[PDB]
C-alpha cells in the first residue's frame, strides 16, 4: 500500500525523505525515549527543537540542506510527490491504466 | 583523363548541362579536421591541448616561490586496435605523455634557485581518439558528437521588444558575452536611464558601476560629452558658435555674430536664416545674460573666493546662482548641449538617481548586490571588482570575443586584450547612448554571422580545460603545502580530475550519442547535424515562434529541408555538400569569381557577413565559351531578396545547384518537380531504410550517393592499389605495384573483412568483395560492399514492378499491395541481430560456474548445451530455451549436510536453486552468429572461448605468415639471384636449400659477406617475426578489463531472417510511407500485352491529394530504364555480337544533348564497358541531379527510344477476370523502401503478465505484457459511448482489482460471465499515500 515510485527505478539517494530519515529517525527515537525518560532540559529541548524540525520541517518550511547541492535527486519541495506523481493521482488511479 | 577504373563496372548516366568545376569534399572534415586540430603540436599556440596548458601553465602557488612550466605534451598508441577494440567493447583512449616541468626559488634570496627540474612523463586521464569515419569508440559503441550551434562571443545588438509588456514600444539593450564567466549586459527602462544587469542581478544604474570604473562626474561628462565652450571676461558671455551642431533656436532678442546679426528677434529658424550663419565663417559671439539659467552646467566649477562645493556638475543653474556663480572670477564655464534631435540626456538619471558617487561604495554596493547573505567587508571589493569585470581568468574573450568587439568596435588590428577594457566598455555605453539616440542599425538573433558552430575540438578542450583547472587548485593546494618540495610532479598530479572530465564528457553528454545504423546515409547525414540543444542555445523546452524560423542565412549552408520533424522543429539542421567551418566556427561556403566580364575559375569560400555585401548570379544561368553571359539581365541576388541585375553587378557565383540542400534530400532525384512538404518527409523517411540481402543499384539516382558510399567508410577501401592475389570472404590481400612504395619493410597491404556482426539498430553489416582476383586496383578503389551498398554504389532499396491502379479497394489512401511475386524473389528480406548477454556471478557465497549443469530441468535442454561448454554455433532456439546455462551457490552448504554433499541435490553441487540461466525470453526466436563472452587474466578450466582462442591464433599465425613468406621468400630469392657465378647449380639449387651450403666460398668476399648476411636478415627475421607473434598472441590471450562487479561476462549474437510482411510498411523516395493491406496472388496482378503480371499497386489519387509530382517521372523514367536494361537482356538472349550491341549502348550513352563527357569504347572497347552490358543487363544506373534533373522532352524521347509508347501507358489486362481494363494505364519502375516498421517488431499481443509492486498495474509494452494502454481520452470515450461497464470494470478489475480477475477467471470455467466491481487497490494506494499525509482518512 505505501509503493513509491522511484525515478531511477528504485533508488532513495539523498531526497529530504533521506535527509528527514536520519535526522527524524535518531532525533524521533531519542524523542521518544527522552519523553518517556523524563529527559532534563538540555536532551528534551535538543530533542524537541531536533524532533520539532522534524516533524514541522517534513510539514513545511525547512531548508533543503541535502547532501551537495546539485547534481543530486532531490524530489522533495512540497511533500506532494506522494499524492500528485505529475499532475495528480491520474497516473495511479482515475486515467488510463 | 576520364580513367574510371572502379566505376568501369557500372556507369551511371548523368543529366545536365551544368558542370561542376569544385569535386566534392571529403565532406567529413569538419570532424576530421576538429580532430586534427584537437590533437597537434604547434608553436602557434592553437586551440586545443597546448592551448589549455599554456592557459593554465604555468602553475605557481602563491607566496611559495615555487612554479610548474609546461613542456605541452605528446599522444602515444593506444593499446587495443579499432575494429578489434569494438569488438572487444572496451573504450578506446590513448594515454597522454609528457609532464610538465617543476622549478624551484630559494625563500628570501632573489633568483636563487637549488636545481632544475627535468621530470619524466606521468600518466593522466585517458585521450579517446576518433576513428577515420568520425565515430568514437567507448564500450563498443558508436559515440558521435552532434555539431552545436550557439551564439558567437561578440558585443550583441538586439531589438527585444517586448509583445508581452503591453507597452508597445522597442526597448533597446546590448549584451556582451564572453566564452566563459558572468554576462554583462545592459537594460533601458522608460525613465530613459542606462541600466547595468550582471548574471541575472538587479541592474544599477550606470554610474554606480562606472563610479567603480574610478571615473569622476568631471570625467564622466567630459568624457561621454564635449563640454563645448562658455568664456566670460567681465561679463561678456562669449560662446563659441555650433550652427551645424543643432537644428533649431528659440529667440527672444536679437543675436549679432561681428557686427552683423545673424538671426533677428521673431526671425525665421528656417534653414535660409541658418546656413547663412552657417555657411560664413563665425567666432564666438556675445549674448546676454538670460541664456545661462536655461543651460546646464557641464564640468565643476566652484567659486575662487571661497571653498564651498556650490555650482556642482551635472545640475541645473538658478537665476539668482548666476549672480553668485559669474561674480566669483570664473575663467571659464562649460555647458552642456542636452537639445534632443539626433540625441538624448543619457546618464543624467543616472547620476542623480545612483546612490553611490564613489568607487569605494559603489564597490560595496556591488558586492551586497552579488552576496545577500553577507554584508561586505569592503576587504575583497576590489578582488570581487576586478575579477568580476576585468581579469585574465573570468573573461576568456578567445578568438571571436576580440574579433567581435574590434569588428563591432569598429576598430582597425584584429588581435586584443583577452580580457575587458575600461574604453571599450566606455565605447559601448557611447555606441548603445547612439543606438538610444536612434542612429545605428541593430542586429538580428537569427543572423548566422552572430552564430558560431562548435565541435568536439573546442568542446572536449572546454571541458578537459575545467579539468586541469580542476586538477591546478589541489596542485596549488600541494605546492602551498610544503616550502620546497623537490620531484613534486609525481605524487601531486592525480589523473581522476582529467579521466573524468573526458570520459565524463565524451561518456555521458546530450550532444555525444551512439547512432541508430541504417544504411550509411544516416550514419553519414546522422554524423553532420546541427544542434542548438545541449548548454546554449536552447530557448524553451517547447513552442516557440521566431527562433524556429528560416533567415536568409539558412540558403547556402544549413539545409531548410532536412529537419527534425518530430515534437523539436527547425532546431536540428543539416551542413550543405560544401559547406565549410572557417577559424572563428563560422560557416562559409562557396562563390566562383568573377572578373570584369569574363568569369574565373577560381572560387572563394564566403561567410554570410562577406557574402551579405556581394551580389551573387542564380543557381541556373546561361553560360558561354567566351565566359561572358548570353542574357544581358541575370537573376542575382544582394541582400535578402533577388531580383534582375546588369551583367556588371554580379559578383560572383553559385556553381552547383545542390549547395541549398544537404546529403540526406539531395538523393532524392526530381527534386524541382515534388513539392517541397513531401521531399521534407521522404527526407525524413530516408534514415530508417533497413539494409535487404541484396543490394541493387538504384536505376533512378543522383550521382552523389556514388561519392557518398565511398566517403562514409562503410565500404572495404583499398590503399596503394596493385594486383589482387588472393580473395575470401574473410580477408582480401592485395599485392602492391612498384610504382610507389616504401624502401622499408617491403610487405604488401592485407586487409581483414567484417563479418555479419550486431550494429546499434539491430540491423546486419557485412563486406563484400567486388573484384574476382588478379584485377589491378588503383589508389581509392573500394574493395568490398558494405550494408546495402552495390559496388560501391549505394542502394538502400529494392526496385519493383509498378502499376498506378485502383484494385477492388484494397488501395485505400496510402495503403500498399504487394505481389506474391515479390514474395518468392527473396526481396527485402534482412536479418536482424539482437544481443543477449547473461552477466551475474558476483556472489559471496561463493563463484557461479558457467554451464556443466541445468539445475530442475531435463535432457531436453543438454542435448543443446554441451557437457563443459555452452551450446553449438549456430543452432536453433525456440522460446523459453536456455541459451547459455549459468549457475548460482544459492543456499550452498545446510543441515544434512548440503544435503549429503549434493546427495539430494543430485548432480548440480551447487545445492539447488540456481536461477542464473540466460532462459531466452518468449517470442524472440532464431539462430546464434558467434559466442563473445568474455576474456580475463589467470582464468582456466574454461571450456567456452576456447575455439575462438584458438582461431584468433590461427588466424594471426596465417595473415602474419603469409607476409613472413613474402619476406624469408623474397630474400631466399634474392640468395639465388646472388649465388650466380659465385659457383650456382640449376640442378642442385632446384632441389636443396643452402643454396649449395650457403653460397658456398665463391670469392671469400661473397663468402662471409654474402652468407653470413644471409644468415643475420635470415635469423633476424625468423627470430623478429617469432617475437612479433608472441608478442601479439599475448595480446590475443591476455583479455581486456572486465567490469569488476562481475567475476566473467558472457554475450551472444543472434539473428533472425525477417522478409517481406503482410503488415510490415514501405516508403518511397517522394515521402509516400504506407503499410500493406493484403500480399495477394500472381493470378490476380493484371498484365500487359506481354502478360507480365504488376508487383505493387498504388492509389493514383495521392498524387493530385498529398502533392506528390516526382512519381510520375520517377516510374516513367524508370520504365524507360528498364526498357533499356529489358531490350540490351533480349540481345543476350538472342547472343548478339558485341558490336552491333555496342553501337546501342553508345547510343544509349550520348543520346539526348550532351549533359555528360562520357563516351563509350574509348578503351579498347571490347573489355571493361562491354562486360558492363552484362553487368546493366537487369537495368539501366540512370541518374537526375537535384535541380538539374531531367526533363519530359528527353524522358519521353528515351522511352519513346526504348520502343515503348511514347504516352508511358500500356493496354493492360485483368489478370483476374481476363477483361481489359478502360483507357490506358499508366505504368513504370519506381525505388521503394523497407523500414524497420515490421508488425512483428511494432505489434505484440498480451493477456496476462507480470505486474509491478506499485499499485499493481503492469508496468507496459515490450514486457510481453499489458493490454497497452486506454488512456483518458478513452476513459471519455467510454463515457462517450454512454457505456458504464466497460469503463467501471475497465479501470477497477484488470489492475486494481484482484478479485475481479480470480472471479473472471473463475466464471470463464462454466461461463458465469460475472464480473467482481471490487474495491480498487489503486483508490487504496490514494487512500494509502492520503494516510501518510497528516489527513488520514478511514472508512465508516
Amino acid at each position: 500500500l505505501r509503493p513509491l515510485v522511484p525515478l531511477d527505478g528504485g533508488r532513495f539517494a539523498t531526497s529530504d525523505l533521506n535527509d528527514l530519515y536520519r535526522r527524524v529517525i535518531n532525533r524521533n527515537n531519542r524523542l521518544k525515549r527522552l519523553l518517556d525518560l523524563a529527559a532534563p532540559d538540555i536532551i528534551v529541548r535538543n530533542e524537541k527543537r531536533m524532533l520539532q524540525e522534524a516533524v514541522d520541517a517534513l510539514l513545511d518550511n525547512g531548508r533543503r540542506g541535502r547532501a551537495i547541492t546539485g547534481s543530486n535527486k532531490r524530489p522533495l519541495k512540497s511533500l506532494a510527490d506522494m499524492i500528485k506523481g505529475k499532475q495528480g493521482r491520474f497516473r495511479q488511479n482515475l486515467l488510463g491504466k | 583523363m576520364v580513367y574510371s577504373y572502379t566505376e568501369k563496372k557500372r556507369i551511371r548516366k548523368d543529366f545536365g548541362k551544368r558542370p561542376q568545376v569544385l569535386d566534392v569534399p571529403y565532406l567529413l572534415s569538419i570532424q576530421l579536421d576538429s580532430f586534427q586540430k584537437f590533437i597537434e603540436q604547434d608553436p602557434e599556440g592553437q586551440y586545443g591541448l597546448e592551448a589549455a596548458f599554456r592557459s593554465v601553465f604555468p602553475i605557481q602557488s602563491y607566496s611559495g616561490n615555487s612554479e610548474l612550466q609546461y613542456v605541452s605534451y605528446r599522444l602515444g598508441e593506444p593499446v587495443f586496435d579499432v575494429q578489434e577494440c569494438q569488438i572487444r567493447g572496451v573504450t578506446y583512449s590513448a594515454p597522454l605523455r609528457v609532464k610538465l616541468r617543476l622549478v624551484i626559488y630559494e625563500r628570501e634570496a632573489p633568483e636563487g634557485t637549488v636545481k632544475d627540474i627535468k621530470e619524466q612523463e606521468v600518466y593522466m586521464g585517458e585521450i579517446p581518439l576518433m576513428t577515420d569515419n568520425g565515430t568514437f569508440v567507448i564500450n563498443g559503441t558508436e559515440r558521435v558528437i552532434v555539431s552545436q550551434l550557439h551564439r558567437s562571443p561578440g558585443v550583441f545588438f538586439d531589438s527585444d521588444k517586448g509583445k508581452t509588456h503591453s507597452s508597445g514600444k522597442v526597448l533597446y539593450n546590448a549584451r556582451i558575452i564572453p566564452y566563459r564567466g558572468s554576462w554583462l549586459d545592459f537594460e533601458f527602462d522608460p525613465k530613459d536611464n542606462l541600466f547595468v544587469r550582471i548574471d541575472r542581478r538587479r541592474k544599477l544604474p550606470a554610474t554606480i558601476i562606472l563610479r567603480a570604473l574610478n571615473y569622476t562626474t568631471e570625467q564622466i561628462l567630459d568624457l561621454f560629452f564635449e563640454k563645448v565652450i562658455f568664456e566670460i571676461r567681465d561679463n561678456k558671455l562669449q560662446m563659441e558658435l555650433v550652427p551645424e551642431r543643432l537644428r533649431g533656436e528659440t529667440a527672444s532678442f536679437d543675436i549679432e555674430a561681428n557686427g552683423k546679426v545673424y538671426v533677428e528677434k521673431g526671425r525665421r529658424i528656417t534653414a535660409r536664416h541658418i546656413r547663412q550663419l552657417e555657411k560664413d565663417d563665425v567666432k564666438l559671439i556675445e549674448v546676454p545674460v538670460e541664456y545661462i539659467a536655461g543651460k546646464v552646467v557641464a564640468k565643476d566649477y566652484i567659486d575662487e573666493s571661497t571653498g564651498e562645493l556650490i555650482c556642482a556638475a551635472n545640475m541645473e543653474l538658478s537665476l539668482d546662482l548666476l549672480a553668485k556663480l559669474s561674480q566669483s572670477g570664473h575663467k571659464r564655464i562649460e555647458t552642456l548641449f542636452t537639445n534632443d534631435l539626433d540625441h538624448g540626456p543619457y546618464i543624467s538619471e543616472t547620476l542623480r538617481v545612483d546612490p553611490t558617487n564613489d568607487r569605494l561604495s559603489a564597490l560595496v554596493e556591488i558586492y551586497r548586490m552579488m552576496r545577500p547573505g553577507e554584508p561586505p567587508t569592503r576587504e575583497a571589493a576590489e578582488s570581487l571588482f576586478e575579477n568580476l569585470f576585468f581579469s585574465e581568468d573570468r573573461y576568456d574573450l578567445s578568438a571571436v570575443g576580440r574579433m567581435k568587439f574590434n569588428r563591432s568596435l569598429l576598430r582597425e588590428e584584429i588581435e586584443g586584450s583577452g580580457i575587458l577594457s575600461k574604453d571599450d566598455i566606455i565605447d559601448v555605453m557611447k555606441k548603445l547612448i547612439d543606438i538610444r539616440n536612434g542612429k545605428g542599425e541593430v542586429d538580428d538573433i537569427d543572423h548566422l554571422g552572430n552564430r558560431r558552430i562548435r565541435s568536439v575540438g573546442e568542446m572536449a578542450e572546454n571541458q578537459f580545460r575545467v579539468g586541469l583547472v580542476r586538477v591546478e587548485r589541489a596542485v596549488k593546494e600541494r605546492l602551498s603545502l610544503g616550502d620546497l618540495d623537490t620531484l613534486m610532479p609525481q605524487d601531486m598530479i592525480n589523473a581522476k580530475p582529467i579521466s573524468a572530465a573526458v570520459k565524463e564528457f565524451f561518456g555521458s553528454s546530450q550532444l555525444s550519442q551512439f547512432m541508430d545504423q541504417n544504411n550509411p546515409l544516416s550514419e553519414i547525414t546522422h554524423k553532420r547535424r546541427i544542434s542548438a540543444l545541449g548548454p546554449g542555445g536552447l530557448t524553451r523546452e517547447r513552442a516557440g515562434f521566431e527562433v524556429r524560423d528560416v533567415h536568409p542565412t539558412h540558403y547556402g549552408r544549413v539545409c531548410p529541408i532536412e529537419t527534425p520533424e518530430g515534437p523539436n522543429i527547425g532546431l536540428i539542421n543539416s551542413l550543405s555538400v560544401y559547406a565549410q567551418t572557417n577559424e572563428y566556427g563560422f560557416l562559409e561556403t562557396p562563390y566562383r569569381k568573377v572578373t570584369d566580364g569574363v568569369v574565373t575559375d577560381e572560387i572563394h569560400y564566403l561567410s554570410a557577413i562577406e557574402e551579405g555585401n556581394y551580389v551573387i548570379a542564380q543557381a541556373n544561368s546561361n553560360l558561354d565559351e567566351e565566359g561572358h553571359f548570353v542574357e544581358d539581365l541575370v537573376t542575382c541576388r544582394s541582400k535578402g531578396e533577388s531580383s534582375l541585375f546588369s551583367r556588371d553587378q554580379v559578383d560572383y557565383m553559385d556553381v552547383s545547384t545542390q549547395q541549398v540542400v544537404s546529403v540526406g534530400a539531395s538523393l532524392i532525384p526530381f527534386l524541382e518537380h515534388d513539392d517541397a512538404n513531401r521531399a521534407l518527409m521522404g527526407a525524413n523517411m530516408q534514415r530508417q531504410a533497413v539494409p535487404t540481402l541484396r543490394a541493387d543499384k538504384p536505376l533512378v539516382g543522383t550521382g552523389m550517393e556514388r561519392a557518398v558510399a565511398v566517403d562514409s567508410g562503410v565500404t572495404a577501401v583499398a590503399k596503394r592499389g596493385g594486383v589482387v592475389q588472393y580473395v575470401d570472404a574473410s580477408r582480401i590481400v592485395i599485392k602492391v605495384n612498384e610504382d610507389e612504395m616504401y624502401p622499408g619493410e617491403a610487405g604488401i597491404d592485407i586487409y581483414n573483412l567484417t563479418k555479419y556482426t550486431r550494429s546499434n539498430q539491430n540491423t546486419c553489416i557485412n563486406q563484400m568483395p567486388c573484384v574476382s582476383l588478379g584485377e589491378p586496383v588503383e589508389r581509392g578503389d573500394v574493395l568490398a560492399d558494405g550494408p546495402s551498398t552495390d559496388l560501391g554504389e549505394l542502394a538502400l532499396g529494392q526496385n519493383m514492378r509498378v502499376a498506378f491502379m485502383p484494385w477492388n479497394g484494397y488501395n485505400f489512401e496510402d495503403s500498399i499491395l504487394v505481389s506474391e511475386r515479390v514474395v518468392q524473389e527473396d526481396r527485402f528480406t534482412t536479418i536482424h541481430i539482437q544481443e543477449l548477454a547473461c552477466v551475474s556471478r558476483d556472489t559471496k557465497l561463493g563463484p557461479e560456474e558457467i554451464t556443466a549443469d541445468i539445475p530442475n530441468v531435463g535432457e531436453a535442454a543438454l542435448s543443446k548445451l554441451d557437457e563443459s561448454g555452452i551450446v553449438y554455433i549456430g543452432a536453433e532456439v525456440t522460446g523459453g530455451d536456455i541459451l547459455v546455462g549459468k549457475v548460482t551457490p544459492k543456499g550452498e552448504t545446510q543441515l544434512t549436510p548440503e544435503e549429503k554433499l549434493l546427495r539430494a541435490i543430485f548432480g548440480e553441487k551447487a545445492s539447488d536453486v540456481k536461477d542464473s540461466s540466460l532462459r531466452v525470453p518468449n517470442g524472440v526466436s532464431g539462430t546464434v552468429i558467434d559466442v563473445q563472452v568474455f576474456t580475463r587474466d589467470g582464468v582456466e578450466k574454461d571450456k567456452r572461448a576456447l575455439e575462438i582462442e584458438e582461431m584468433q591464433l590461427k588466424q594471426a599465425k596465417k595473415d602474419l605468415s603469409e607476409e613472413l613468406q613474402i619476406l624469408e621468400a623474397g630474400l631466399f630469392s634474392r640468395i639465388r639471384a646472388v649465388l650466380v657465378a659465385g659457383g650456382v647449380e640449376a640442378e642442385k639449387l632446384d632441389k636443396l636449400p643452402r643454396d649449395r651450403w650457403l653460397e658456398l666460398g665463391l670469392t671469400d668476399e661473397e663468402k662471409q659477406n654474402q652468407l653470413e648476411q644471409l644468415a643475420e636478415q635470415y635469423d633476424e627475421l625468423k627470430h623478429e617475426f617469432e617475437k612479433k607473434l608472441e608478442a601479439k598472441r599475448r595480446k590475443i590471450t591476455q583479455g581486456d578489463d572486465l567490469a569488476p562487479g562481475v567475476l566473467k561476462i558472457v554475450k551472444v549474437y543472434l539473428a533472425v531472417k525477417r522478409r517481406i510482411q503482410p503488415g510490415d510498411k514501405m516508403a518511397g523516395r517522394h515521402g509516400n510511407k504506407g503499410v500493406i493491406s493484403k500480399i495477394n496472388p500472381i493470378e490476380d496482378m493484371p498484365y500487359d500485352e506481354n502478360g507480365t503480371p504488376v508487383d505493387i499497386v498504388l492509389n493514383p489519387l495521392g498524387v493530385p491529394s498529398r502533392m506528390n509530382i516526382g512519381q510520375i517521372l520517377e516510374t516513367h523514367l524508370g520504365m524507360a530504364a528498364k526498357g533499356i536494361g529489358d531490350k540490351i537482356n533480349a540481345m543476350l538472349k538472342q547472343q548478339q555480337e558485341v558490336a552491333k550491341l555496342r553501337e546501342f549502348i553508345q547510343r544509349a550513352y550520348d543520346l539526348g544533348a550532351d549533359v555528360r563527357q562520357k563516351v563509350d569504347l574509348s578503351t579498347f572497347s571490347d573489355e571493361e564497358v562491354m562486360r558492363l552490358a552484362e553487368n546493366l543487363r537487369k537495368g539501366m544506373p540512370i541518374a537526375t541531379p537535384v535541380f538539374d534533373g531531367a526533363k519530359e522532352a528527353e524522358i519521353k524521347e528515351l522511352l519513346k527510344l526504348g520502343d515503348l509508347p511514347t504516352s508511358g501507358q500500356i493496354r493492360l489486362y485483368d489478370g483476374r477476370t481476363g477483361e481489359q481494363f478502360e483507357r490506358p494505364v499508366t505504368v513504370g519502375y519506381m525505388y521503394m523502401l523497407k523500414l524497420n516498421h515490421l508488425v512483428d517488431d511494432k505489434m505484440h499481443a498480451r493477456s496476462t503478465g507480470s505486474y509491478s509492486l506499485v499499485t499493481q498495474q503492469p508496468l507496459g509494452g515490450k514486457a510481453q505484457f499489458g493490454g497497452q494502454r486506454f488512456g483518458e481520452m478513452e476513459v471519455w470515450a467510454l463515457e462517450a459511448y454512454g457505456a458504464a461497464y466497460t469503463l467501471q470494470e475497465m479501470l477497477t478489475v484488470k489492475s486494481d482489482d484482484v478479485n475481479g480477475r480470480t472471479k473472471m477467471y473463475k466464471n470463464i470455467v462454466d461461463g458465469n460471465h460475472q464480473m467482481e466491481p471490487g474495491m480498487p487497490e489503486s483508490f487504496n494506494v490514494l487512500l494509502k499515500e492520503i494516510r501518510s499525509l497528516g489527513i488520514n482518512i478511514e472508512l465508516e
